[PDB]
């Protein structure tokens, strides 16, 4: 069976799924489709959001049937990367964002190794795993880089 | 003091700066910001302090505001703030970043009396000159997103009540409503309103709602999504014909700023 997965632009994205299937794993399958991950994803059907465990047919879902995908990311975050050449990098970010996410983004932006990127809070060395939100990392907080 | 917003930068020399690694995401980036650049000349940074949705949005609309629009004219706007507090009590689990009724309708009365000036100027070089001096400020700016959040929960309300007397409402507050979090206003506000300038942003799904309180459509270059349908995201999906129009600039849904357009300039 396909289904449908509309976005809130109208984009839509089609499925080729099972009645046996997850909510996770739909999720799981829209990052491939389109790079989201599940946990930015949420899925209404119904007016209900839809439970990671519950398979589709608990959900009474059908061939042919429209899922909406309703995002949990947001905007306006802000942050900034300190360097040893004095220069300020500054990022674009959601709480949501991994240490990980980050060392990714700085090398985006201006090319350092995450292998060689030591990120800091407050004087901490940051678990790639954590992210900022545990971190306690307020709108503008400033962060240093080694 | 971090700046509001910040004077016209090249957008080609923007780019250039700030997407400089060796990354697949980055050329990304970079063709995303060479598309905009064919319609707009300069980029302008947006302070990303958690409002960012709100003072990019409105500073758009007031930049080139033409007339004052009619919702704000209306001086019904300003028995507004005592109507919903007196019926919905719960409005006082409102959350200020910077009694409370009086406050909001400060704010508010604010809202239409810098708007009106920015209407009734002459040239628009004066009519964006002095919109720059708004946002240069600290405390008056604060106000008019306390304003514009209360708009944004006054139509939340009137929506989900029209959504509840079977009546046709605009999709995205369907979805807006199905969220756990933000199953009725009240939780909504609690929730979601509350937390902007605290601890989280718009949602994309409030981006349309956003739109829907100063009745402005708002459009987005998401460069994220360069090469694909959502590119050029709007707000709502199928404006109406009337509603005036902002450009924002999202490199990766999380912060927006603000693309000048070639004749806009100064």
């Amino acid at each position: 069976m396909q289904i449908f997965v509309k976005t809130l632009t109208g984009k839509t994205i089609t499925l080729e799924v099972e009645p046996s299937d997850t909510i996770e794993n739909v999720k799981a399958k829209i990052q491939d489709k389109e790079g989201i991950p599940p946990d930015q994803q949420r899925l209404i059907f119904a007016g209900k959001q839809l439970e990671d465990g519950r398979t589709l047919s608990d959900y009474n879902i059908q061939k042919e049937s429209t899922l909406h995908l309703v995002l949990r990311l947001r905007g306006s975050m802000q942050i900034f990367v300190k360097t040893l050449t004095g220069k300020t990098i500054t990022l674009e970010v959601e709480p949501s964002d991994t240490i990980e996410n980050v060392k990714a983004k700085i090398q985006d932006k201006e090319g350092i190794p995450p292998d060689q990127q030591r990120l800091i809070f407050a004087g901490k060395q940051l678990e790639d795993g954590r992210t900022l939100s545990d971190y306690n990392i307020q709108k503008e907080s400033t962060l240093h880089l080694v | 003091g971090p700046l509001s917003v910040a004077p016209e930068m090249d957008i080609m020399d923007y780019c250039k700066k700030e997407w400089r690694g060796n990354t697949q995401k980055a050329t990304c980036m970079k063709m995303g910001y060479e598309e905009v650049s064919q319609k707009f000349t300069s980029i302008r940074r947006v302070r990303g302090d958690n409002y960012c949705a709100l003072r990019a949005t409105l500073f758009q609309a007031m930049s080139q505001a033409v007339g004052l629009p009619p919702w704000l004219q209306d001086p019904e706007l300003m028995l507004l703030p005592e109507k919903l507090i007196s019926k919905y009590n719960w409005i006082k689990q409102w959350k200020l970043g910077l009694d409370l009724v009086d406050k909001i309708k400060e704010s508010l009365t604010l809202l239409r009396k810098k708007w009106a000036g920015l209407a009734e100027m002459r040239t628009a070089e004066a009519r964006q000159i002095a919109c720059d001096e708004l946002f240069t400020n600290e405390a008056e700016e604060y106000s008019l997103y306390e304003a514009v959040k209360f708009l944004m929960l006054n139509r939340a309300i009137e929506l989900y009540n029209d959504k509840e007397k079977g009546k046709e409402v605009p999709f995205f507050s369907v979805l807006l409503f199905a969220r756990d979090t933000s199953n009725d206003p009240g939780q909504l506000l609690r929730n979601h309103l509350n937390q902007v300038g605290h601890t989280g942003g718009l949602e994309q799904v409030e981006m349309f709602l956003l739109a829907y309180a100063v009745r402005h459509t708002i459009q987005v270059y998401r460069l994220s999504k360069y090469n694909t349908e959502e590119f050029i995201t709007v707000y709502p999906t199928d404006p109406p014909k009337d509603w005036p129009v902002v450009t924002l600039i999202a490199e990766d849904d999380r912060h927006y700023n603000i693309p000048v357009r070639v004749c806009e300039e100064t």
